[PDB]
RNA sequence: CAGCUAGUUGGUGGGGUAACGGCCUACCAAGGCAAUGACGUGUAGCUAUGCUGAGAAGUAGAAUAGCCACAAUGGGACUG
RNA sequence: AUUGGGCGUAAAGCAAGCGCAGGCGGAUUGAAAAGUCUGGUGUUAAAGGCAGCUGCUUAACAGUUGUAUGCAUUGGAAACUAUUAAUCUAGAGUGUGGUAGGGAGUUUUGGAAUUUCAUGUGGAGCGGUGAAAUGCGUAGAUAUAUGAAGGAACACCAGUGGCGAAGGCGAAAACUUAGGCCAUUACUGACGCUUAGGCUUGAAAGUGUGGGGAGCAAAUAGGAUUAGAUACCCUAGUAGUCCACACCGUAAACGAUAGAUACUAGCUGUCGGGGCGAUCCCCUCGGUAGUGAAGUUAACACAUUAAGUAUCUCGCCUGG
RNA sequence: CAAGGAUAGCACCGGUGAUUGGAGUUAAGUCGUAACAAGGUACCCCUACGAGAACGUGGGGGUGGAUCA
């Protein structure tokens, strides 16, 4: 394959992802590329499984030399994205964390927040069930 | 003009430092000297003085890194951060 | 250069389609 | 603006011009520690009483009184009573509110209290005006 | 309100309240706090308890329970 | 207005550039786990309150129970941050090669001629407005041409041009040199980012300092006109416009749109650079533009150069 | 030893005081309409002076003016 339009360090992976997501929502665009990270891979896999986001492909040049991820949004056959709003939570200027018992259901009890904890990254419901809390990466609904 | 290649290759110890911190700080110091010479020969060139202050600042930050990473930067300090 | 293709399927060609049966 | 700058430039709430502070504090000898009791109606000696013209659309010869409170501030007020019972020296207890017609006037007065009692012949404003019980 | 602070700053020895403590002193000293604004300045008695609002927070710690302070102001000693 | 708001015209981005206090940071991995969760105990008072009951006729009131509530002390986790131990480039960038701007300054002149003087001739007008007049002309004008001098500023090229940090850059010629445009897994390996404080610069009036001052106009002064001209008319006309120095350091320096950073239908133009080839067409990237999608301002509209999208930092903002 | 009592120098803060700038307010005070049309002169911004004053003129910054393709 050929993954085009690489992005360098903007100021962080989270805002680099958010700007691409909102630009894809704006221009009705299908697939966009951003930086690669263990947290980004975890949240992207969990969003593929959650249904808000479509698949993704993580690519490398040879090593840490360049690691990116291309990601597509799930679209019905009407150019309607499955993403109805995603908000980044983990930020450089503000490191946000919440306990397992203080995680809400987004949308109307439907939206799923992505939460990394002391021992892994998971969804809000199973984060509450795990009895282990930590940082929040993205509120997705 | 830029006075680029000769100063780089003088600061280019090996083929592994074409854009290293060493050659960068050497370029900034040489540019500070050349800009002082020019702006003394050309007084009202405010572009030159603003660029000189910008290079002084970037040289300060380059030196703070070069002392943060390598501890041998100040044991042979011919580039002391004072200007 | 391929590292991992997480579900390599990608949606494409979103035709203008709605209420396909009206007869 | 942003939180990082908001820490250095905090929130600046709205400000209001002077309405009626002097009714709530007054001085006294033997420890000038102010009378922090927030008096609702505070005694004071009036200075001038008369009538003057409010704004153009709603003009009148409406009653006014320059009154002086116990504390330093003295102010020009309106008498919300039917007729004026202030004689440029009557001790009277002030009220809140603001008058948007008479210039120099931003106040109302408790009509009926320990002084300025008995306007009389009243169905409304008997708790005010100091009007007695409505005997037939 | 940008500089403030000469036990200031700490050390040996000695003395010291109930005692460690420059607590204080003989001797030896020049350092201590500070643009995250030092020093100074005046004030509030501090916690629980007192209200409003969902919340953010604001509103007193009057009196009070605990602690704390004067007990007319400032000292000294004695008792206990 | 974290919760719970703006910065184009109804607060508005610092006048411009650089920076620390301070703030945050790209990828992988390990230590540590402060931040993070987690396991607990102590205490955070009875009275007070949440839930509960009793009696006071009933709560008012009084009593009362499970529960609040903040610190310390305690096993861990590595997900990252503040830290540490290394690396990789892709952010700062740097290298190479191609590589342009009226960039600034420095150093020169050249002219349209402005004014003046002599050569002259000319033989009663010049001049100025909406109207005239004031003013200038008969020591010879109007005007004319030569020669000489002193100052000022450079006709066209001037761009849906580029660059310079804004301030700005245009008669040409040279130099020093900031910086730029194009593509580089190329090199340190985050060296980064801004910015309160801090550093420098900063149209200009106008200040004095030394020259000339060519010309003129603040002020001032006459004739108009006016209800009156030191306003609109002009003539006379200084500071000043000119330069050297500081200071003045403000501007409609406002795009009333901050700096660094990455992304968003297109379309039609331009300039520069890279490739190519009669030119050219064309492609690449920027710069420089716009209608307009989407998106966003009440609205006016911006719109790939946003007032669109988002991160770090700062400045400005609550009624007249 | 001491509550305290002092000197000449100074220092901090408050009110007052012949005389007085500035603000809102009287549908009914004085001149001319500068200026709002390109608003009777286009607006102004920074700065010098003067003018009752709207303001007027200088050197620069701009159109937050119309005309007009």
């Amino acid at each position: 394959i050929t993954t085009t339009k690489p992005i360098k360090a903007h100021f962080d992976p989270v805002a680099d992802l958010l700007t691409k997501i909102n630009n894809a929502r704006k221009a009705k665009l299908m697939t966009v590329t951003t930086i690669a990270s263990k947290l980004k891979i975890a949240i992207l896999e969990i969003l593929v499984k959650e249904g808000y986001l479509a698949n993704f492909q993580v690519l490398e040049n040879k090593s840490k030399t360049k690691r990116i991820v291309t990601f597509n949004l799930k679209y019905t056959q009407r150019r309607i994205p499955s993403i109805n709003g995603v908000k980044q939570i983990s930020k450089p200027g503000l490191r946000i964390y919440r306990p397992f018992e203080k995680l809400p259901l987004v949308l109307n009890g439907l939206g799923i927040a992505i939460i990394s904890t002391s021992d892994g990254v998971m969804t809000d419901k199973v984060a509450r069930l795990k009895k282990i809390g930590g940082e929040i990466l993205a509120y997705v609904w | 003009q830029i006075d680029k290649n000769g100063i780089i290759k003088s600061a280019q110890l090996h083929d592994k430092d074409v854009g290293s911190i060493q050659v960068q700080v050497s370029l900034l110091t040489s540019q500070i000297k050349q800009l002082t010479d020019h702006l003394l020969a050309n007084k009202k060139d405010f572009i030159s003085k603003r660029g000189l202050y910008a290079k002084v600042s970037k040289r300060k930050r380059l030196l703070k890194y070069l002392k943060h990473n390598d501890l041998e930067a100040y044991r042979n300090l011919v580039k002391t951060l004072n200007l | 250069r391929t590292e991992k293709a997480q579900k390599p399927k990608e949606e494409l060609w979103d035709v203008v389609q709605k209420m396909g049966n009206f007869d | 603006a942003t939180i990082a700058q908001l820490i250095r430039k905090p929130r600046k709430k709205k400000k209001v011009k002077s309405k009626s502070p002097a009714l709530h504090y007054n001085l006294n000898l033997l420890n000038k520690k102010v009378t922090n009791v927030y008096s609702p109606l505070k005694r004071g000696v009036c200075t001038r009483v008369g009538t003057m013209t409010p704004k153009k659309p709603n003009s009148a010869l409406r009653k006014y009184a320059k009154v002086r409170l116990t504390n330093g501030f003295e102010v020009l007020t309106y008498i919300p009573g039917e007729g004026h019972n202030l004689q440029e020296h009557s001790v009277t207890l002030l009220r809140g509110g603001r008058v948007k017609d008479l210039p120099g006037v931003r106040y109302h007065i408790v009509r009926g209290t320990l002084d300025t009692v008995g306007v009389e012949k009243r169905r409304q404003q008997r708790s005010a005006y100091g009007a007695k019980k409505p005997k037939a």
